[PDB]
């Protein structure tokens, strides 16, 4: 201490660090093009404007869905699986896994990229939902998201064919608890021997707080624009922080731990297959 | 709590 | 097999079964006078016809108290503390608690009248939630339930003093997980050497399925009007049922147990405390 | 499912 982001390389290559959790955020997405909804300049921001949302997060609340649920069907139809691809970062996390270092990876992005990428749903945990499945609001009968794909794309909000109801997508508004799933972090960050979080303000709870659940002798590698959250007011003497680009912080590592050709070969033959 | 909730 | 009511007062009174859980329902507190909402003849029917629900169950479901929270605050003004007192079945479980018998009681109600009665919050799941707390629908402040017991008892809804959204008590609305209380069963229903269940159909999940979490070996109690779910269709040897009304089965047992007259000087005392 | 249902 204070380690470097070459010394959390060569933890990697000398097998002294075997299990990686990784938690992700909104940072890592933003090179694939996905607009920030709040923030002016993308189709997505000006076809908001109509709504004259009071502020950003309302897409996300419930009493303001109800109310009127075509901001947020706005932002599905252009989330919605098919329009955005998976980038450098998702795929540097695709090749974590496959080379065998992938404990478990926790999002908070709805974007879906991270399955996209390849890295199977049991290392995943979507812990701010999924638009893979929804459920209808008033009886609660489950549908694959392919149901009803037809009407978000078409503009129309989707109702239940067996009550009328509205049929939600599986994103978790604010003031519901997380996915069941996430519970798997009791087990998981005990187990971890080194957290990588990327491209997160960790501004959103009880996501946050899984950054002090590692134990105390286990680096955090923050790679983000800043520091930020309970790595900034509550630092560890085996915490890295690589500020800058995240792009850029995540192709550096990459060519520390020596994946920089593997990881081109990677990225040009999965975006041919989408 | 149990909700998810911005910090 | 099958046992007896009486064989299962003599495994108690012997102290062969020694840590009982307890499963409650709809069933216990209709002696107090607590009005089904969805049957004639009561004020609160009377009260809910102005807004012509298109059924019952429409009064806990997010998206119909969104349209408009009357309903459900006629509800509440009708089973804030204070109105009802507990009745002899709850005072048995009392004096259970006090005889070093409980494990925990799970309860499906909302009338708060388990906490009523005297037993420990800490013996208690209140599965179903609670008046005693409410939580802004839109900013997630929490208020203790006093603190909108002006408005409610008046006839108003409750608005956020800080955001203005709509502060609602923090009963479970369908399609919401329990609290997280909740999950005491997956220590609690092992441990169990006796599971007792009052006055429930066992209708509401994921309530209902934990009648099969205890072991095998673990009789269970049904005291209820007639033979309902899992124990239904999912009949075990050490089960028994007393069918008949509640009460009478209640005292019946507690006759057997030797409590009669412990339980009416308890009941005595207790009531005129409130 | 973590929901309250009715069965
Ligand atoms: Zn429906
Ligand atoms: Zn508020």
């Amino acid at each position: 201490g204070k380690l470097s982001l070459q010394d959390v390389a060569e933890l990697i290559r000398a097998r002294a660090c075997q299990r990686v959790v990784v938690m992700v955020g909104a940072g890592i997405s933003t090179p694939s093009g996905i607009p920030d909804f709040r923030s002016p300049g993308s189709g997505l921001y000006s076809n908001l404007q109509q709504y004259d949302l009071p502020y950003p997060e309302a897409i996300f609340e419930l009493p303001f869905f109800f109310h009127n649920p075509k901001p947020f069907f706005t932002l599905a139809k252009e989330l919605y699986p098919g329009n955005y691809k998976p980038n450098v970062t998702h795929y540097f996390l695709r090749l974590l896994h496959d080379k065998g270092l992938l404990l478990r990876l926790y999002t908070q992005n709805i974007d879906g990229l991270e399955r996209v990428s390849g890295i199977p749903a049991s290392k995943l945990v979507e812990a701010h939902g999924t638009f893979a499945s929804a459920t209808c609001t008033v009886c609660q009968r489950p549908f694959p998201g392919e149901d009803i794909r037809a009407d978000v794309m078409a503009d129309r909000v989707p109702r239940c064919p067996v009550c009328t109801g509205v049929v939600k997508p599986d994103i978790v508004f604010f003031g519901e608890p997380l996915p069941q799933r996430f519970l798997l972090h009791v087990v998981d960050f005990p187990m971890a021997d080194l957290l990588l979080i990327l491209g997160t303000s960790l501004e959103v709870e009880p996501f946050a707080s899984l950054t002090e659940a590692v134990r105390s002798s286990v680096p955090r590698l923050l790679i983000n624009r800043d520091l930020v959250g309970p790595l900034a007011w509550h630092p560890r003497s085996r915490d890295v922080a690589q500020l800058g680009d995240v792009v850029h912080g995540v192709e550096s590592l990459v060519e520390l731990l020596g994946w920089t050709e593997e990881m081109r070969d990677l990225v040009q033959r999965e975006t041919g297959k989408l | 709590r149990s909700g998810k909730v911005m910090r």
